[PDB]
RNA sequence: GGAAAACUUAAAAGAACUUUGGAAAAAGAGUGAAAAGAGCUUGAAAGAGUAAUAUGUGAACGGAUAAUUUAUAAGAAAAAU
RNA sequence: AUAAACAUACUUUGAAUCGGCCAAGUCUGGUAAGCAGGACUGGCGAUGCGGGAUGAACCGAACGUCGAGAUAAAGUGCCAAA
RNA sequence: AAAAUGAAGACAUUUUAACGAGUAAGGAAACGAAAUGGCGUAAGGACAACAAAAGUAGUAAAGAUUUAAAGUAAUUUAGAU
């Protein structure tokens, strides 16, 4: 599986990669938006207070029948979650990732999570035995991340 | 500077119950209340004079112009119809526009 | 000297109910059912094609500078329009190689006649160059 | 002999067939775009077969005013009109408006009843040519580059003629102080009041 | 009673060593003409994700006419006697 | 009298169709029916357009793509051109 | 429809006049003044650089995605990846 957008600076940028993941894409795509364009410094510790249940993931797109939640007041969302597994997984990404800028030699505190992306996978499918004989599909939702972070620099355009 | 022009209400297009023609629009010159007043401005310049908030890049002017012709009265009530280089735009309805003094025949 | 070529209708002719299933293409096609709006002519939907359309018989098929298109395959394909070089115009086919659309391209210049792919399949000469 | 509708040009030393000619026996011809030819020029006493026929209340001396172009609103005296062009030759003398001698077409002017009359106005120059001679022409195409200041030397050097022929306002400007209210008339711009209705309006 | 399932490359040369990670893997490095990376020739539509741009009071979409923005896109000749 | 030469007379081969519905200075059964059934014509079906707010049949008028002008039914306090 | 012209131009000739709604249905091919005109898929037989190297193709085929042009339309053409 290929990154979707490449960095316009590879040697001031670091990739980390996840395939087929077992977690939930509806519930990572949404956590994922949540961290775009933080800091690696401030991401790290929004995923941790969504993992103790201090800091909420709003639900935007997917918000059928999620509950109302006192932390969505400002951000448009009446509803929010705490996924911990995808609040996880992506806590072992960013970890891959930064060790990766350490080994290229770029400063950790400048880093920002500029991209980020989920795409659906390939799904595993399970037998639910159901009433009068019939039998469903009892099926996984996993799901590919992506994760550039690059050097924040001042920019001018003239 | 001075004052060269009367202004006239874009009404709207020449058009029926149902049905609407934009090639023609009907303008309502000031002080002409009948159609016997209406033989001085068949053929008077008529333009349509409006404003484009340009960016400081671009070369295009931040006021731009579309004439036309006055051509014959419409109604008993000085109602004229005016044809335009190019038809206006229905945005513009209930805007004013400036009915010239020429060409002269005085 | 060029004529003044006037085209009747310049939008597209699109299959009705091409803009509400992605299965029904845009390709038109005449709707023969007994209950259509289109082809009953309803006020609104009655826009379908027919002779009336048709450019002028003068200035059909030409191209907007003028002429028309006559496609090349090599260099003897020019032969055929020198004579007419006030009429036709080189269009090289889409499968020609680039060696072979320089020689082409040398010769129509020789001959006096225009290419319309003049700047087809050239090479890297863009950047750095 | 060589086709009709062979035109020759040279080969850059490329690849040619048999029965062309070779470079050294192709003599190169320029483009020819114009075929249309230029007006004549006849004399300069005699009117152009191209001349409007004026308005029967536009006579020499009436005052008339400008109501379309740069001048818009100002009034200016008729002169006589250019034959070869058949546009007014005007002047708002500029001792009092500001307006030059200049050319307009009598469609942009409306003729007052007010007439300034004057004789003896010695037009002897201020023909076809005077009115060529004092326009500013561009920097033509293949005339290097010339930016910005072509125009700039150009009413320098064309504005020791204009004040020249400003020897025709000399006698207009006397008899114009003659009327009372008229140069104050005359110098202010012409306005359409409160009320000002132009199919009512007369001149 | 009774199916489904064809294709890497010319050649496996099928990455092989380091760092992070419990591991799977990822980031480098390397092979190859080209990753074509084994879910391997090309890679469409339906469905998603990211980026750019635009719009908004109980449907949405289409047509005619203009305005704005963006894009395409027409020339090197040359006057009178 | 009027009209009629892309007039007139056809010949051969064959398709589809024979559930029909409406209007009326018309009729029969019925208390009557947007009911049932007929005579003559015009329509809808197979037909859009302008008008009657909306309407298969009513009124004007039947359609190649367009520009301008007089018009038809019918309208002219605002929606809506007058 | 009628006149005129006619071995090859070309736009299925030139001129004049009338005409052009439509369900079921019909108008097979060919027919120089053509007894309707055409677009598209695949396969077979020929034609395709006329001077002895004769359609395009590793100086990039088919396919795919788009940008523009031609055609009333069916569709065709070319650029970029």
């Amino acid at each position: 599986v290929k990154y979707c957008a490449k960095p316009v600076n590879v040697a001031k940028a670091a990739q980390a990669r996840g395939d087929n993941l077992k977690v939930h894409f509806k519930n990572t795509y949404e956590t994922a938006d949540a961290i775009r364009g933080m800091k690696v410094a401030r991401a790290q510790e929004f995923l941790k207070n969504v993992i103790i249940k201090k800091e909420i993931v709003p639900f935007r797109k997917h918000n059928g029948g999620v509950g109302r939640k006192a932390q969505c007041k400002g951000l448009n969302c009446a509803f929010g979650r705490w996924p911990v597994k995808s609040a996880q997984f992506i806590l072992k990404l960013l970890k891959n990732a930064v060790d990766n800028a350490k080994a290229k030699g770029l400063n950790t505190a400048l880093l920002t999570v500029s991209h980020i992306a989920v795409q659906e996978a390939r799904s595993s499918r399970r037998r639910l035995y159901r009433a009068h004989g019939s039998i469903n599909s009892f099926s996984s939702s996993p799901c590919h991340i992506e994760l550039i972070l690059t050097e924040k620099e001042k920019k001018v355009a003239k | 500077k001075c004052r060269l022009h009367v202004n006239a209400v874009f009404m709207g297009f020449q058009r029926a119950q149902r049905n609407q023609y934009p090639n023609v629009a009907l303008l309502q010159i000031s002080g002409v209340n009948t159609k016997e007043d209406t033989p001085f401005y068949i053929g008077k310049r008529v333009a349509y004079v409006y404003k484009v908030n340009v960016k400081k890049g671009s070369n295009k002017p931040a006021i731009r112009a579309i004439f036309g012709k006055i051509v014959a009265p419409h109604g008993n009530h000085g109602v004229v119809k005016a044809r335009f280089l190019h038809n206006l735009p229905p945005k513009a309805m209930g805007q004013n526009l400036k009915v010239f003094l020429y060409p002269s025949n005085i | 000297i060029k004529p003044k070529i006037v085209k009747k209708y310049t939008g597209h002719f699109k299959r009705f109910d091409s803009n509400r299933f992605l299965r029904v293409k845009a390709s038109w096609r005449v709707p023969r059912g007994i209950d259509n709006r289109l082809r009953r002519k309803f006020k609104g939907t009655n826009l379908l094609p027919k002779i009336g359309y048709g450019s002028a018989k003068a200035t059909r098929n030409m191209l907007p500078c003028g002429l028309y298109k006559f496609p090349v395959r090599n260099t003897t394909d020019l032969e055929m329009i020198m004579m007419q070089n006030r009429k036709y115009a080189a269009e090289i086919s889409h499968a020609v190689s680039a060696k072979k659309r320089q020689e082409i391209i040398q010769r129509a210049k020789i001959l006096n006649i225009r290419v319309l792919n003049a700047d087809a399949r050239i090479k890297k000469q863009e950047v750095a160059q | 002999s060589a086709p009709q509708w062979f035109v020759p040009v040279k080969a850059g030393d490329a690849k040619v067939p048999a029965y062309y000619p070779t470079d050294d026996m192709i003599q190169e011809q320029k483009k020819k775009l114009r075929t249309r030819k230029g007006a004549k020029i006849t004399a300069l006493d005699k009117p152009a077969w191209n001349l409007e026929k004026l308005r029967k209340s536009i006579v020499p001396g009436a005052i008339l005013i400008i109501v379309a172009g740069k001048y818009a609103g100002k009034k200016v005296v008729f002169l006589k009109q250019c034959i070869k062009s058949g546009a007014l030759i005007v002047t708002g003398p500029f001792k009092i408006n500001g307006v030059p001698l200049m050319r307009i077409n009598q469609r942009y002017v409306i003729a007052t009843s007010q007439k300034v009359d004057v004789s003896k106005v010695d037009t002897t120059g201020v023909d076809v040519k005077f009115f060529k001679k004092i326009a500013i022409k561009k920097a033509a195409f293949g005339k290097t580059v010339e930016e910005d200041f072509a125009k700039k030397q150009y009413e320098a050097k064309k504005a020791l003629i204009v004040e020249k022929q400003k020897q025709v306002d000399e006698s207009i400007v006397a008899e114009i102080k003659k009327v009372p209210y008229l140069k104050e008339y005359m110098a202010s711009y012409f306005t359409l009041k409160n009320g000002d209705h132009p199919h009512l309006l007369k001149f």
